[PDB]
């Protein structure tokens, strides 16, 4: 039982086997993409104000 | 992080919309709106006759 | 008996309850947070066109 619980909890916390998964990978991608799009919008806003 | 990116997106957009409306007020003074109306009415009379 | 006492001290939360809480949290991020971020991405793209 201890071996099973350890294995199930480890497989959920380490889905790629080697890295502790703290954030949902889908959500981490969306944060990076929104960050990039907002940096472009800021550039357009600075250019027009200039 | 999600709330911060949302607030920054909205603030950038409202700044852009504010500067557009300020250019439109600087463009269309009451004296110019009167002249634009005379030009419109002369053009519409031309379009109708032709 | 030492091992069962150690299991009883560590058991708040239970492993099945923790796995369920982890699965429910993962589903909540996919159903609510991901489609909120995608809407904000599409709004940013429309605001770039409005530029």
């Amino acid at each position: 039982k201890l071996d099973s619980h350890l294995k199930e909890l480890r497989d959920f916390m380490y889905p790629e086997g080697n890295t502790l998964m703290l954030t949902t990978p889908e959500l981490s991608g969306e944060f990076h993409q929104l960050g990039s799009q907002l940096e472009k919008l800021n550039h357009i806003t600075v250019e027009i104000l200039g | 992080n999600a709330e911060y990116l949302e607030a920054k997106s909205n603030a950038l957009f409202l700044k852009l919309r504010m500067e557009e409306l300020q250019v439109l007020t600087d463009c269309y003074t009451p004296e110019k709106v009167l002249v634009h109306r005379q030009i419109r009415d002369t053009l519409e009379a031309g379009v109708k006759k032709e | 008996s030492k091992t069962q006492r150690a299991l009883q001290k560590n058991t708040n939360p239970d492993t099945d309850a923790l796995l369920k809480s982890l699965s429910d949290h993962y589903s909540l991020e996919l159903d609510e947070m991901v489609p909120k971020m995608q809407r904000l991405i599409q709004q940013c793209e429309k605001h770039q066109e409005y530029g």
